């Protein structure tokens, strides 16, 4: 579908939404975890203020 | 350093832990990344907790 960009503790990276396990939006900052097939999982945080809303609408969907 | 949950959140998997507002967690590994694995002081269970939903006391 799409590749979400985040700042993993300062490490700017883009991971496919299809590789995300769970998404937890706070209403200010979105935190989630992804599982890369390259044998390297990690976490990702996206600001709901410093990032395009288009991608934010893909992270937290209805009944997530 | 105890962390208190500002908002309630139900886990979507067994990786993340479900908690309610006022929950106190014992941070085990904060160097794991964004999500930290902590042990609840009330239940005593382990799991990943969202740093955005908790606040340090």
């Amino acid at each position: 579908m799409a590749t979400v960009k985040f700042k993993y503790k300062g490490e700017e990276k883009q991971v496919d939404i299809s590789k995300i396990v769970f998404v937890t939006r706070y209403g200010k900052q979105i935190f989630f975890r992804y599982d890369l097939g390259g044998g390297k999982p990690g976490f990702g945080v996206v600001s709901e203020k410093d990032a395009p809303k288009e991608l934010l609408q893909k992270l937290e969907k209805q009944k997530k | 350093t105890l962390f208190v949950a500002l908002y309630d959140y139900e886990a979507r998997t067994e990786d993340d832990l479900s908690f309610h507002k006022g929950e106190k967690f014992q941070i085990l590994n904060s160097s794991e990344g964004d999500w930290w694995e902590a042990r609840s002081l009330t239940t005593g269970e382990t799991g990943y907790i969202p740093s955005n939903y908790v606040a340090p006391v």
